[PDB]
């Protein structure tokens, strides 16, 4: 149970695990995930500056 | 991450999506529209096993 | 998503490979797989239809 896969764009990657069935795919990517990030309001003169 | 293959809708946390179908991991990079990813079987590890 | 699952059956290329399925000896199996092709209804729902 070995095959190999292939992709028309280069954004999309495809790998395959042991064990996928041959066959052709139709794929939409609607949306990306994103990771929360959270910054200081302020800013601070150097690093060596102590906090707290 | 939110896409769409072959008409059912995949929801996950991240940019490598794993079990839509069971057994293919795709790498999301960009927003797509209509890619393919076409899964065809290859026999070459059995016979290079047989062969050794 | 997690914690949810679906069955997918797909045939070959070709409008001449549409199924039509039908569980015999068992009432529940043929209450969640049934599809008349030809009358284009049944207990499964068509994602992706035949073309030549």
């Amino acid at each position: 149970k070995s095959t190999v896969a292939s992709s028309t764009t280069e954004d999309l990657k495809v790998s395959t695990t042991a064990g996928a069935a041959a066959g052709t795919y139709k794929i939409n990517v609607t949306q990306l995930a994103a990771a929360q990030s959270l910054a200081t309001k302020t800013t601070f003169a150097t690093t060596k500056e102590q906090l707290g | 991450a939110k896409l769409n293959v072959n008409g059912i809708d995949i929801e996950r946390q991240s940019n490598t999506v794993t079990d839509a179908p069971q057994g293919i991991t795709l790498t999301l990079t960009k927003k797509v529209t209509d890619a393919t990813v076409t899964v065809t079987k290859d026999d070459t590890k059995a016979k290079e096993a047989i062969k050794s | 998503k997690e914690n949810e699952f679906q069955l997918v059956l797909t045939a070959n290329s070709g409008t001449d490979n549409t199924m039509k399925i039908t569980v015999e000896g068992d009432t529940k199996l043929n209450d969640l797989l049934a599809y008349d092709s030809t009358t284009n209804t049944g207990n499964m729902q068509e994602l992706v239809k035949a073309e030549n």
